[PDB]
C-alpha cells in the first residue's frame, strides 16, 4: 500500500504525535447511534443500553447488544455490530483459555487487560485496522466485589465505577458524576434507577420495557442475568413514583 | 545529465528523412488532400485501396524512435496529379514527438485548403458508452468533421463523452486551429492486429467524396491484395 | 527493478550499468604466461593509505579480480568469492579455476538481480588468472549476470573508448612476453586518463606465482619509456 | 517505500539522506599517531545533571583492543556498537586471537551493505570511527560510511568534516613522522576550528587515547583536567 | 470519503469504512432476492435475470442449498455467494458431524458473519461483494431468517430483501404481514413482489427462482414444485395487471 | 477518469460497485482466438478456430484432453489455461483413482469454479484469464460448461468466445432447436457453421485453422486434427 | 540400505546439527540450529559441464550457499547431495567452518556419511 | 498563442481570465468546466501551445443540436462579453518539461490582450500541512502582490484562511504540490506583476464533483458569479466513472 | 504485513517518524525520577480527570525484577507492552543465567525492543518513553529510554509536559548526592511546579527503590509524604 498519508494510514504518526485511525474508531463508535451506560454500585453493577430497532420486519429479539463473556461476567457493546461480535468472541476465547490453564475464573481486570494488549496489537501492526467498538465489562470479584472496566480500542482499560460510552457519553459522564459526588447508599435499585435515568435525561426521551435492555450482576448471585423486560418496566414503574 | 538528456531528446525527436532521394514537406510541395493512415490497420486498407491505381511516388519519410515503436512514416503523392498527398504512418508518435512530426509534416507555412482525411482504428474499450462495451458493435466506426469541413459524414459522429488523443488527435487539432477542412474516422475494431474486417469497416469512407476519385474500383483486385497482408508476424505465446 | 521497459529493458540492470559506466576503468590483458590487470584510480589519498582501496584485489592465489562501479557491494561479492574458493580448496582440495569462480559470481549477480526483494550489483568484476594447466584467463561479468571470456576487456569509465582502442592495439605482437603486456594496459589507462601517475593502479600476476601489485615506481618507469617511445 | 531501488542515474536513495543525517550530526574526529591512534568528539550540551554511568557518550567501548565512536543516530549507534562488541567477543570464543580492527569494520560495513541491499529496512545511518592496536600491522584508523565500504583514513572527520586542516595538520609531520602529544595538538586545533560557536571548552569535547603501553592496549578517556589543559594547549594553539 | 476508500483497513474522517458500503452497494447493484419467515417456515424468492437464451435453465443458479435444512438466497457477486455457499456448507457439515444433529441457524449465521468480518477487517483482503439470507425451519428452533450483509450483521427478519430494488421490495413486504400462515399463500405473495418491483424496461426478462423450507417440506430447502410455482406466477401476473 | 484510480488492484471496489481487474480479466478471453460450443441430445461437440497463421511456427493446440469424458478448449492467456486443464486433470484422476467413478462435470466445474475465486478475493494476485469451454459427457448427459475468468460458470446449451465471437452467439441462438435434436455428423456441421460465420466472408474452414473435439455416449473425448477434419468438411455448404 | 547417521556438532558456538540419508548414492544432508527445511538443493556430477549441475529446489534463490555446498559435496562423493542448509544470516565464514565441521566426520565415518 | 474561432481577433483588454489547474484529480478543470456551462460563456479562439497532449472531441456543453456538432481540442478559451468575462479551459495531462513554458506563454498573452485578473481553480493534497488541514477549512487562497487593493479588502472582509505557507526549502515559501503547475504559475505572474489569484481545496484523489461545487461556490462568494439547480452541469459529465455493468458479473 | 519499512528517511535526513513519537512522550503527564544516593524514585502524575476513574484500578509504575522499576508519559497500552515484553527478558535472563538480571542489560534489551520497533515495516515506533530503576551493586540509576532506543544516564529529569521546567527546577534544588527521603519531598515539588491543580494520597503514585527494589508503597504512605 504505502500509505504515507497520516490520516489513512495508522501507523505513521501525525505531526502532532497522534493516531487519527483511533480517533477515527472513536468516531465510528459514535457512528453506531447507541448510547449505553454502566454504574458500579455497593451491592452489583448494571449495564443499560437502548435497543432501536429499525422499522419491524427485523426481530428485536436478535438485535441485542448485551453479551456475557464468562458466567459472572457481563458486557455492553457500543460500536459496529460486527467489530462487537468479533471483540466479544475474542473475549470469549481468552476466557476459556484463561480457564483451562490457570483453572479459575478470568479476573475482569485480566480480560479487559488482554482486551487492551489486543487493541494495542491492532492499532500498532499497519495490517489490520483498530476494531470500532468500546465494550464495557461488568462482573463480580471476590476481593473488590462489584467490578467496572471499559476497554477502549486505543489500549486504555482503566477501571470505572460509573461509565458511559457512546454518542451522548459526554452528557452521561456529566451527570454520571453529578451523581456520584452526592455518593448515597448505590443500592441495587438505587443504581438501576440512576443509571437508566441517566440515559433517559440524557437522552431527553422516555424509555419504554422493550425500547432498552438491562442486564445486572449482583454479588447475591454471581453468575450474570440481563434483566428481562417485565423488571425494566417494573423500575421503569419505580422511577415514575 | 543534462547532456545525455540532450541527447534523449534527440533520439526521440521525429526526422524528416526525404524518400525521392529542414524544409517540410506542405512547405515543399502543396497537397489538396492529404490522407493520414496511422495504425497497421489504417495503412493495411489504404496499401489495399486507394494505393492500387497510380503511381503514388514515394516523397518522405517520418523517421523517429520511441520506447513502443520505432515501422516506418513513408509519405505519398499519385504523381499523376502532385496536388494529391498521402501518407502511411504505422509507427507510433509519442506525445513528446506528435508536434515536432506536425510541424515536419506542415510546419508554419499551411495552405488552407486540403480535406485532411485522418485513418486510424481504436479499440472498443476505449469507446465510452452508456452500456457494456461487449454489446457494441466489433467493427463499428465514428467520424470527427472540424468546423469547416462542410462534407457530411458517411458514419455517425462520435458522442460527447467520447474523445480522441496521440497523432490523430494532434493533426486534427491542427488543421481545427489553423481553419483547414478535415474528418477523423474512428474505426473501434476490438481487434487491433491486421484483420480484414477492420478494413471492411474502413471501406465505407472510400465511398464518399473523402477518398472518392483515387480508388480506381477494382474490388476484386483489392479483395485479393487484402488476403495478401493477412499475412503477417508470428504472435507469441500468451494468447491461444 | 522487476519490471521490463517497453522494449524489453530491465530498469534496474540499466541503472546498475550506469553505475558501472561511472566507475574506474578495469582493463586487463590475457598475456601468455603473464596476466595484467588495471584499474583507474582516483588518486586523493592525502590522508588515507592505498591498502584500503586497492580494487585490485586475489582470490586465492590462482586468481585475483579487478571491479568497476560501487565499491562496497564489490567488496562483499569479493568476500563471497574468497570465501567460495577457500571453500573448494577444503572440500574438493583443488585449485579453483577462473572459469569456476567467474560462474560463481554471474550466478550470484543473476541471483540478485532476478528477485525484486534486493538490487542488483552495481559493478562488473573482471576477472583474470591461470587455470591449473597455466592457460591465461580474461574474464568480465555484468549486473545481469553475463560471463564472457575475452582476450583484451576494458569496462568502467568511457568503457566504449579504451575497449576500441585496445582492440585496435590488442595484437599477438603486443601479447608476446610481459613487459609487452604491461605497456598495452599501461597505454589503454593513459588514453582514458590523461593524468597518468598515480591514477595508473597497476596489477600483474604470472604463471605460477601470486598477485604482484606492481609498486608505483615501476609503474612510472614503464610510462616514462612508453613516452619515449613515441618520440 | 522503495528503500532499495537503485535511482536512473545509479545514485541509490536514503544513503544519501544518511550521508546528510551524519553532516548534521555534531562532529567526530580521530587521527593516526604512531605512539598510538587517537579519537575525538563533541560532548553536545553541558548535560550538568547528567551522570557518566556509561563509558562515556559517543565514545563506547569495543573491548579492551578496540574503542569507537559515532556521529549519526544514536539508537543506531548504540545497536551497532553492541553488534561490534558481540562480533568482537565471538571471534575471542573462536580463537584466543583477538578480532583484527579490519575484519570487525569489514563485517559491519557488511551488515549496512545487506541492509543497504534487502529491502523491509531503512539503511542504518551511522559512520562510524574505530581506534585499535591490532596484532597485524599495528595502530589504525577506520572510515565507515553508512552506505556501506569503510576506508583506511589515518586521519579523518565526520559531521561538520572540514577534512582541509586535519590535511594540515597531519601532512605536517610527514603522516607517520608523529607523536602523541602532536596528535592532541592537531586535534584541539582541528576541533576549534570546526566548533565556530565560541570554542572548544573542556567539557564540550570528549577524546580517548588508544595507546599500548607495555604490551597492554590501555583506552583511556580525558575529562576534567584532562580536556582542561587540552584546551590550554588550544589557548597555547592561540598565540 | 476520497483517498478513505481504497483500503479496507482505513477509516475515513467520519468514522467509516468506505469498502464495506461499496461491497453493500454493489450487492445492491444485482437484481433483488426476497425472502418471508412466516410462521410455517420460511420462502425464498429471487429475480434471475435472464441474460441469453443459450444458457441452459438452471444456469447461474442463485438459491443454494448448504444441507438438508438450510438453504440460501444471495445476491452482489455470484462467485463470492458459491464461495461462501461452500464455507456454510463445511461448516454446517462438520457441526452435523461433531456434535452428531443438525446446526441451529443462529450457529451457522454467527459463524459466516464473522468469517466475513474477518475478511472486511484487513488491507490484504476485500471485503465480500455478495449479501445472502441463511434461512433455515426446523420443528424445534422455529422458522428463523438472516441475514449476513458483507459488513458481518447477523440479524433476524421476518422478511427482508436485497439488491437493485431493495427499498420498493422492503416496503411492499412491510405492508404485507408475514405471520400465522402456511407457505402456500407466502410462495403467491412473494412472487407477487417480485413482480412489482421487476423493471421491465430496464431488466428485459427474468426467470423465477422460488424455494421455501418449512412443515410443508418437512423442514428441508427445497426448490418449490413447477406447478406451485406455475400458480403463484399466474396470480403474480394476474395482481400486477391493472 | 474516476474508473483509473479504482481498478489498479483486485482487491478495490469502485464507487460503482464494481471491481474493473475481473471486467479486464474477462476482456482477456475475447483476447483469445475463437472458439465454439454446442451440444446435442447424445453428444457434445467442442468445435476450436485454431489461429490462421502459418502452423510451422507454433501448433495451437486450444483443444486439450482432460480426462476420458472432459475436454476443454482455451480461449486467453495459455499459463492460467495450462494450470486449469492440469488441476482438471488432477481431480478428475484422482476420482478414478480413489472412488473408481468417472467425476461428474458439476463436480468439477464447481471446483474450478472454487479454485478462481481465490486470486480475485485476494490481495497481489489477478483472476485466470482464460475461458474454459468443457464439452464433458458424465451420468446426466452431454454438459457444455461456460467458464468465464471471473470463477462464475455457466450451464450452456450452445456457446461460442472468444474474438469475434458474437456472429457465433447469433449462430447458435438462432438454431438451439436443431442442435438438441441433431445426430453426430449435423452437429459437428452446425458448429463448422458457427465458427465459419465466425470468419470473415473471404476467408473459409481449411483444414489448417479447425480442430474439433468430440465426446459422446460411447465415445471418448478425441481431438480431431487437420487431417481428421476434412471428413465434416467434405459435404458441407460453402454458404 | 539407508543409514540415518543423525549427529549434532557445536559449530562455532551455537550446537548446529546435522542429518544424513545413504540411500544408494543419493546422500542427503541437513545442515541447522533449528529444525527447519527452509533451503534445499541438489546437485551430482554431470557429465556435460565440469561444475555439477545443480539447481535450487526450494528456499530463496539468492542464497547460493546450498547449491554450492551440494556441488562440492557431489564432486568428493558421487552421485546426489540433497544439501539443505537452513542457516538464517551467519555471514560467510560460519559457513566455511561448517563446510570443515562435516568435512572431518566423514573422514571419522566413511560409511556414516 | 490565441487562435480566434472566427477571423476578427476579438480583445480581451479589461477582462478577467479563469483558467483551470492540473489538481488532484481535476477538481480545477472540472469546476472551470461547471461555471463554463452556468454562465453560457460562448467560444471565442483556441489557444494552440505545445505545452499539452492534444486531444479532440465534441462541444463538451451541447446544449443546442447545432453546438453539440463541434470540436474541442486540449486548450480552447471561451468568453462572455457582457460581464468582460474570458475563460481559458484547459482539459489535456501535460507533456513532460513544457508546463514552464505554458506559464510564460499565458503571462505574455495576459499581458498583451489586458485581462486583468487571472483565476486559477486548483486542489491540493488533503494532508497538507502538519495536522492544520485537518482542523482547518480546505479552503485558502494565494493572491499576487499586484491584484488590485480592492479585491484584497473584498476577501479580507470575506473573512477566508490564507494559505498555510508551507515550509519549503529557504523558508515559509508557498507550495503547492497537489496543484504542481500552480506555484510555477503563481510564481511567473509575480515576476510579470499580472493580477491573479489560485482557490484551491486540500481533496484527494477520487470522486471530486463536491470538491468542484464547493471550489465554484467559493468563487460565486468572491466574485458573485452567479447569486452569492444552481449550477447547470455540462453534458460531458457523463459516464465519467465507467462504461457499463458487464452482465456475466453480476 | 507491510513488512516493507515505514518510517523512511527523509530528503534533509531526519526520521520524521521518532520526532512525532517524542511529541506524543512530551504531550503527557509529567514523570520525574531522582537517583539519590540511597535509592532512586520515580514520582509520576497518576491524574484522575473525574471521580469516576478508579486509580486503584490501573497503575503508571510496574516493577521489574525488584530492583528495577519503569514509569511512563505518553499513551500507556505502549508502556503495558513494554512493561510485558521487560518482565518476560528478566524471567529469560534470570531463568537461563540463574542471576536476576542487572539494570543495563534490562536497559539495552528494552531500547533494542524500540530500535526494532521504529526500524521493521508493518509497525509504529512506541510513543512511550521508559524510566528505568535498579539498584544494582548498591547504587542509583536513572536511565531514561527514548522512543528511539536511546537511554542515557541521568540524576534528575522529567519526560512528560513542562519537562524543561522540571529539568532547571531539579538542577536548581537537586543536591550533589541528595539521600532517600528527601528525594520524594523534591520529586513532589516538582510535580507541584508541573501540576494543573492539587494532589490527594491517589492522584501521584512513587517507584521509590532501595535495597528490597523498587517498591509502589501506598496511598497512604505518601499521603504522608505531601503533609511534610
Amino acid at each position: 500500500g504505502s500509505s504515507a498519508g497520516f490520516d489513512r494510514h495508522i501507523t505513521i504518526f501525525s505531526p502532532e504525535g497522534r493516531l487519527y485511525q483511533v480517533e477515527y474508531a472513536f468516531k465510528a463508535i459514535n457512528q453506531g447511534g447507541l448510547t449505553s451506560v454502566a454504574v458500579r454500585g455497593k451491592d452489583c453493577a448494571v449495564i443499560v443500553t437502548q435497543k432501536k430497532v429499525p422499522d419491524k420486519l427485523l426481530d428485536s429479539s436478535t438485535v441485542t447488544h448485551l453479551f456475557k463473556i464468562t458466567e459472572n461476567i457481563g458486557c455492553v457493546m457500543t460500536g459496529m455490530t460486527a467489530d462487537s461480535r468479533s471483540q466479544v468472541q475474542r473475549a470469549r476465547y481468552e476466557a476459556a483459555n484463561w480457564k483451562y490453564k490457570y483453572g479459575y475464573e478470568i479476573p475482569v481486570d485480566m480480560l479487559c487487560k488482554r482486551i487492551a494488549d489486543i487493541s494495542q496489537v491492532y492499532t500498532q501492526n499497519a495490517e489490520m485496522r483498530p476494531l470500532g467498538c468500546c465494550m464495557i465489562l461488568i462482573g463480580i470479584d471476590e476481593e473488590q466485589g462489584p467490578q467496572v472496566y471499559k476497554c477502549d480500542p486505543a489500549g486504555y482499560y482503566c477501571g470505572f465505577k460509573a461509565t458511559a460510552a457512546g454518542v451522548k457519553q459526554t452528557e452521561s459522564t456529566s451527570f454520571l458524576e453529578k451523581k456520584v459526588k452526592k455518593k448515597f447508599d448505590w443500592t441495587f435499585e438505587q443504581t438501576v434507577e440512576t443509571a437508566i435515568t441517566c440515559l433517559s435525561t440524557v437522552l431527553s426521551i422516555d424509555f419504554k420495557p422493550s425500547e432498552i435492555e438491562v442486564g445486572v450482576v449482583t454479588v447475591e448471585n454471581p453468575k450474570f442475568r440481563i434483566l428481562t423486560e417485565a423488571e425494566i418496566d417494573a423500575h421503569l414503574v419505580a422511577l415514575a413514583e | 545529465d543534462r547532456e545525455v538528456r540532450l541527447q534523449l531528446a534527440r533520439k526521440r525527436e521525429v526526422r524528416l528523412l526525404r524518400r525521392q532521394t529542414e524544409v517540410s514537406l506542405l512547405e515543399k510541395y502543396p497537397c489538396s488532400k492529404f490522407i493520414i493512415a496511422i495504425g497497421n490497420n489504417a495503412v493495411a486498407f489504404l496499401s489495399s485501396f486507394v494505393m492500387n491505381s497510380g503511381v503514388w511516388e514515394e516523397v518522405g519519410c517520418a523517421k523517429l524512435w520511441n520506447e513502443w515503436c520505432r515501422a516506418f512514416c513513408v509519405f505519398y503523392h499519385l504523381k499523376s496529379n502532385p496536388s494529391v498527398f498521402l501518407c502511411q504512418c504505422s509507427c507510433y508518435v509519442a506525445e513528446d514527438q506528435q508536434y515536432q512530426w506536425l510541424e515536419k509534416v506542415f510546419g508554419s507555412c499551411p495552405r488552407k485548403n486540403m480535406q485532411i482525411t485522418i485513418l486510424t482504428c481504436r479499440h472498443v474499450t476505449d469507446y465510452k458508452t452508456s452500456e457494456s462495451t461487449g454489446s457494441l458493435p466489433s467493427p463499428f466506426l465514428r467520424a470527427l468533421k472540424t468546423q469547416n469541413f462542410k462534407d457530411s459524414a458517411c458514419c455517425p459522429l462520435l458522442e460527447q463523452p467520447n474523445i480522441v488523443h496521440d497523432l490523430p488527435a494532434a493533426v486534427l487539432s491542427y488543421c481545427q486551429v489553423w481553419k483547414i477542412p478535415a474528418i477523423l474516422y474512428l474505426c473501434y475494431t476490438d481487434v487491433m492486429k491486421l484483420d480484414l474486417i477492420t478494413v471492411e469497416a474502413f471501406k465505407p469512407i472510400l465511398s464518399t467524396r473523402s477518398l472518392k476519385g483515387l480508388v480506381k474500383n477494382i474490388p476484386q483486385s483489392t479483395e485479393i491484395l487484402k488476403k495478401l497482408m493477412t499475412t503477417n508476424e508470428i504472435q507469441s505465446n500468451i494468447y491461444t | 527493478i522487476t519490471v521490463f521497459s517497453p522494449d524489453g529493458h530491465l530498469f534496474q540492470v540499466e541503472y546498475a550499468q550506469e553505475a558501472v559506466k561511472k566507475g574506474s576503468t578495469a582493463v586487463g590483458v590475457r598475456g601468455r604466461d603473464i596476466v595484467v590487470l588495471g584499474v583507474e584510480k582516483k588518486s586523493v589519498a592525502k590522508l588515507q593509505d592505498e591498502r584500503t582501496v586497492r580494487k585490485i584485489c586475489a582470490l586465492d592465489d590462482n586468481v585475483c579480480m579487478a571491479f568497476a562501479g560501487l565499491t562496497a557491494d564489490a567488496r562483499i561479492v569479493i568476500n563471497r568469492a574468497r570465501v567460495e574458493c577457500q571453500s573448494h580448496r577444503l572440500t574438493v582440495e583443488d585449485p579453483v579455476t577462473v572459469e569456476y569462480i567467474t560462474r560463481y559470481i554471474a550466478s550470484l549477480k543473476q541471483r540478485y538481480t532476478q528477485s525484486n526483494g534486493r538490487r542488483p550489483f552495481g559493478i562488473s568484476a573482471l576477472i583474470v588468472g591461470f587455470d591449473f594447466d597455466g592457460t591465461p584467463r580474461l574474464y568480465q561479468t555484468d549486473p545481469s549476470g553475463t560471463y564472457h571470456a575475452w582476450k583484451a576487456n576494458a569496462i568502467g569509465r568511457g568503457a566504449k573508448s579504451v575497449r576500441e582502442f585496445l582492440e585496435k592495439n590488442y595484437t599477438d605482437e603486443a601479447i608476446e612476453t610481459d613487459d609487452l603486456t604491461i605497456k598495452l594496459v599501461i597505454k589503454a589507462l593513459l588514453e582514458v586518463v590523461q593524468s597518468g601517475g598515480k591514477n595508473i593502479e597497476l596489477a600483474v600476476m604470472r604463471r605460477d606465482q601470486s598477485l604482484k601489485i606492481l609498486n608505483p615506481e615501476e609503474i612510472e618507469k614503464y610510462v616514462a619509456e612508453i613516452e619515449k617511445e613515441k618520440e | 517505500s522503495r528503500t532499495t531501488i537503485f535511482s536512473p542515474e545509479g545514485r541509490l536513495y536514503q544513503v544519501e539522506y544518511a550521508m546528510e543525517a551524519i553532516g548534521h550530526a555534531g562532529t567526530c574526529l580521530g587521527i593516526l599517531a604512531n605512539d598510538g591512534v587517537l579519537l575525538a568528539a563533541e560532548r553536545r550540551n553541558i548535560h550538568k545533571l547528567l551522570d557518566e554511568v556509561f563509558f562515556s557518550e559517543k565514545i563506547y567501548k569495543l573491548n579492551e583492543d578496540m574503542a569507537c565512536s559515532v556521529a549519526g543516530i544514536t539508537s543506531d549507534a548504540n545497536v551497532l556498537t553492541n553488534e561490534l562488541r558481540l562480533i568482537a567477543q565471538r571471534y575471542l570464543l573462536q580463537y584466543q586471537e583477538p578480532i583484527p580492527c579490519e575484519q570487525l569494520v569489514t563485517a559491519l560495513c557488511d551488515i549496512k551493505q545487506a541492509y543497504t541491499q534487502f529491502g523491509g529496512k531503512r539503511p542504518f545511518g551511522v559512520s562510524l570511527l574505530y581506534i585499535g592496536w591490532d596484532k597485524h600491522y599495528g595502530f589504525q584508523l577506520y572510515q565507515s560510511d553508512p552506505s556501506g565500504n569503510y576506508g583506511g583514513w589515518k586521519a579523518t572527520c565526520i559531521g561538520n568534516n572540514s577534512a582541509a586542516a586535519v590535511s594540515m595538520l597531519k601532512q605536517d609531520y610527514k603522516e607517520g613522522e608523529m607523536t602523541l602529544k602532536s596528535a592532541l595538538a592537531l586535534a584541539i586545533k582541528v576541533l576549534n576550528k570546526t566548533m565556530d560557536v565560541s570554542k572548544l571548552s573542556a567539557e564540550k569535547v570528549e577524546i580517548a587515547t588508544l595507546t599500548r603501553e607495555n604490551g597492554k592496549t590501555v583506552i583511556r578517556v580525558l575529562k576534567q583536567k584532562e580536556v582542561e589543559q587540552l584546551i590550554k594547549k588550544h589557548e597555547e594553539e592561540e598565540a | 470519503g476520497t483517498g478513505y476508500d481504497l483500503s479496507a483497513s482505513t477509516f475515513s474522517p467520519d468514522g467509516r469504512v468506505f469498502q464495506v458500503e461499496y461491497a453493500m452497494k454493489a450487492v445492491e447493484n444485482s437484481s433483488t432476492a426476497i425472502g418471508i419467515r412466516c410462521k410455517d417456515g420460511v420462502v425464498f424468492g429471487v429475480e434471475k435475470l435472464v441474460l441469453s437464451k443459450l444458457y441452459e435453465e438452471g444456469s447461474n443458479k442463485r438459491l443454494f442449498n448448504v444441507d438438508r435444512h438450510v438453504g440460501m438466497a444471495v445476491a452482489g457477486l455470484l462467485a463470492d455467494a458459491r464461495s461462501l455457499a461452500d464455507i456454510a456448507r463445511e461448516e454446517a457439515s462438520n457441526f452435523r458431524s461433531n456434535f452428531g444433529y443438525n446446526i441451529p441457524l443462529k450457529h451457522l449465521a454467527d459463524r459466516v458473519a464473522m468469517y466475513v468480518h474477518a475478511y472486511t477487517l484487513y488491507s490484504a483482503v476485500r471485503p465480500f461483494g455478495c449479501s445472502f439470507m441463511l434461512g433455515s425451519y426446523s420443528v424445534n428452533d422455529g422458522a428463523q431468517l438472516y441475514m449476513i450483509d458483507p459488513s458481518g450483521v447477523s440479524y433476524g427478519y421476518w422478511g427482508c430483501a436485497i439488491g437493485k430494488a431493495r427499498q420498493a421490495a422492503k416496503t411492499e413486504i412491510e405492508k404485507l404481514q408475514m405471520k400465522e400462515m402456511t407457505c402456500r399463500d407466502i410462495v403467491k405473495e412473494v412472487a407477487k413482489i417480485i413482480y412489482i418491483v421487476h423493471d421491465e424496461v430496464k431488466d428485459k426478462a427474468f426467470e423465477l427462482e422460488l424455494s421455501w423450507v418449512g412443515e410443508l417440506t418437512n423442514g428441508r430447502h427445497e426448490i418449490v414444485p413447477k406447478d406451485i410455482r406455475e400458480e403463484a406466477e399466474k396470480y403474480a401476473k394476474e395482481s400486477l395487471k391493472e | 477518469m474516476f474508473r483509473n484510480q479504482y481498478d489498479n488492484d483486485v482487491t478495490v471496489w469502485s464507487p460503482q460497485g464494481r471491481i474493473h481487474q475481473i471486467e479486464y480479466a474477462m476482456e482477456a478471453v475475447k483476447q483469445g482466438s475463437a472458439t465454439v460450443g454446442l451440444k446435442s441430445k447424445t453428444h457434445a461437440v467442442l468445435v476450436a478456430l485454431k489461429r490462421a497463421q502459418s502452423e510451422l511456427a507454433a501448433h495451437q493446440k486450444k483443444i486439450l484432453h482432460v480426462d476420458n469424458h472432459i475436454g476443454i478448449s482455451i480461449a486467453g492467456l495459455t499459463a492460467d489455461a495450462r494450470l486449469l486443464c492440469n488441476f482438471m486433470r488432477q481431480e478428475c484422476l484422482d476420482s478414478r483413482f480413489v472412488f473408481d467413478r468417472p467425476l461428474p462435470v458439476s463436480r468439477l466445474v464447481s471446483l474450478i469454479g472454487s479454485k478462481t475465486q481465490i486470486p480475485t478475493q485476494r490481495y497481489g494476485r489477478r483472476p485466470y484469464g482464460v475461458g474454459l469451454l468443457i464439452a464433458g459427457y458424465d451420468d446426466m448427459g452431454p454438459h457444455i460448461f461456460q467458464t468465464c475468468p471471473s470463477a462464475n460458470y455457466f450451464d450452456c446449451r450452445a456457446m461460442s468466445i472468444g474474438a469475434r465471437s458474437q456472429s457465433a452467439r447469433t449462430y447458435l441462438e438462432r438454431h438451439m432447436s436443431e442442435f438438441m435434436e441433431c445426430n453426430l455428423n449435423e452437429l459437428v456441421k452446425h458448429g463448422l457453421r458457427a465458427l465459419r460465420e465466425t470468419l470473415p466472408a473471404e476467408q473459409d474452414l481449411t483444414t489448417k485453422n479447425v480442430s474439433i473435439g468430440i465426446v459422446g455416449k460411447d465415445l471418448e473425448f478425441t481431438i480431431y486434427d487437420d487431417d481428421d477434419v476434412s471428413p465434416f468438411l467434405e459435404g458441407l455448404e460453402e454458404r | 540400505d539407508v543409514s540415518l547417521h543423525n549427529f549434532s556438532a557445536r559449530l562455532w558456538e551455537q550446537l548446529v546439527h546435522f542429518h544424513v540419508m545413504r540411500l544408494t548414492d543419493s546422500l542427503f544432508l541437513w545442515v541447522g540450529a533449528t529444525p527447519h527445511l527452509r533451503n534445499l538443493a541438489v546437485a551430482m556430477c554431470s557429465r556435460y559441464d565440469s561444475i555439477p549441475v545443480s539447481t535450487s529446489l526450494l528456499g530463496d534463490t539468492s542464497d547460493t550457499t546450498s547449491t554450492g555446498l551440494a556441488q562440492r559435496l557431489a564432486r568428493k562423493t558421487n552421485k546426489q547431495v540433497f544439501v539443505s542448509y537452513n542457516l538464517q544470516n551467519t555471514d560467510s565464514n560460519f559457513a566455511l567452518l561448517v563446510e570443515n565441521r562435516i568435512k572431518e566426520e566423514m573422514e571419522a565415518f566413511p560409511e556414516k556419511f | 498563442m490565441f487562435v480566434p474561432c472566427g477571423e476578427s481577433a476579438p480583445d480581451l483588454a479589461g477582462f478577467t481570465l479563469l483558467m483551470p489547474a492540473v489538481s488532484v484529480g481535476n477538481v480545477g478543470q472540472l469546476a472551470m468546466d461547471l461555471i463554463i456551462s452556468t454562465l453560457n460563456m460562448s467560444k471565442i479562439g483556441y489557444f494552440y501551445t505545445d505545452c499539452l497532449v492534444p486531444m479532440v472531441g465534441n462541444n463538451p456543453y451541447a446544449t443546442t443540436e447545432g453546438n453539440s456538432t463541434e470540436l474541442s481540442i486540449n486548450a480552447e478559451v471561451y468568453s462572455l462579453p457582457s460581464r468582460k468575462l474570458v475563460a481559458l479551459q484547459l482539459r489535456s495531462i501535460f507533456i513532460k518539461y513544457k508546463s514552464k513554458p505554458f506559464c510564460e506563454k499565458l503571462l505574455s498573452w495576459v499581458k498583451s490582450s489586458g485581462c486583468a485578473r487571472v483565476i486559477v481553480l486548483s486542489s491540493s493534497h488533503s494532508y497538507q500541512r502538519n495536522d492544520l488541514q485537518l482542523r482547518s477549512t480546505p479552503f485558502r487562497y494565494l493572491l499576487t502582490p499586484s491584484m488590485q487593493k480592492s479585491v484584497q479588502n473584498k476577501i479580507k472582509s470575506l473573512n477566508w484562511e490564507e494559505m498555510e505557507k508551507s515550509r519549503c526549502i529557504p523558508e515559509f515559501c508557498i507550495r503547492i504540490p497537489g496543484g504542481g503547475i500552480t506555484k510555477t504559475l503563481y510564481d511567473e505572474s509575480c515576476s510579470k506583476e499580472i493580477q491573479m489569484a489560485v482557490l484551491l481545496k486540500f481533496v484527494s484523489e477520487g470522486d471530486n464533483i463536491p470538491d468542484a461545487l464547493g471550489l465554484v461556490e467559493y468563487l460565486n462568494e468572491w466574485l458573485q458569479i452567479l447569486k452569492p439547480s444552481r449550477w447547470k452541469i455540462p453534458s460531458s459529465w457523463r459516464l465519467l466513472f465507467g462504461s457499463g455493468l458487464p452482465p456475466a458479473l453480476f | 504485513g507491510y513488512s516493507f519499512s515505514l518510517t523512511t528517511f527523509s530528503p534533509s535526513g531526519k526520521l520524521v517518524q521518532i520526532e512525532y513519537a517524542l511529541a506524543a512522550v512530551a504531550g503527557g503527564a509529567p514523570s520525574v525520577g531522582i537517583k539519590a544516593a540511597n535509592g532512586v524514585v520515580l514520582a509520576t502524575e497518576k491524574k484522575q480527570k473525574s471521580i469516576l476513574y478508579d486509580e486503584r484500578s490501573v497503575h503508571k509504575v510496574e516493577p521489574i525484577t525488584k530492583h528495577i522499576g519503569l514509569v511512563y508519559s505518553g499513551m500507556g497500552p505502549d508502556y503495558r507492552v513494554l512493561v510485558h515484553r521487560a518482565r518476560k527478558l528478566a524471567q529469560q535472563y534470570y531463568l537461563v543465567y540463574q542471576e536476576p538480571i542487572p539494570t543495563a542489560q534490562l536497559v539495552q534489551r528494552v531500547a533494542s525492543v524500540m530500535q526494532e520497533y521504529t526500524q521493521s515495516g508493518g509497525v509504529r515506533p512506541f510513543g512511550v518513553s521508559l524510566l528505568i530503576c535498579g539498584w544494582n551493586e548498591g547504587r542509583p540509576y536513572l536511565f531514561q529510554s527514548d522512543p528511539s532506543g536511546a537511554y542515557f544516564a541521568w540524576k534528575a529529569t522529567a519526560m512528560g509536559k513542562n519537562y524543561v521546567n522540571g529539568k532547571t527546577f531539579l538542577e536548581k534544588r537537586y543536591n550533589e548526592d541528595l539521600e532517600l527521603e528527601d528525594a520524594i519531598h523534591t520529586a513532589i515539588l516538582t510535580l507541584k511546579e508541573s501540576f494543573e491543580g492539587q494532589m490527594t494520597e491517589d492522584n501521584i503514585e512513587v517507584g521509590i527503590c532501595n535495597e528490597a527494589g523498587f517498591r509502589r508503597l501506598t496511598p497512604t504512605e505518601v499521603k504522608d509524604y505531601l503533609a511534610a
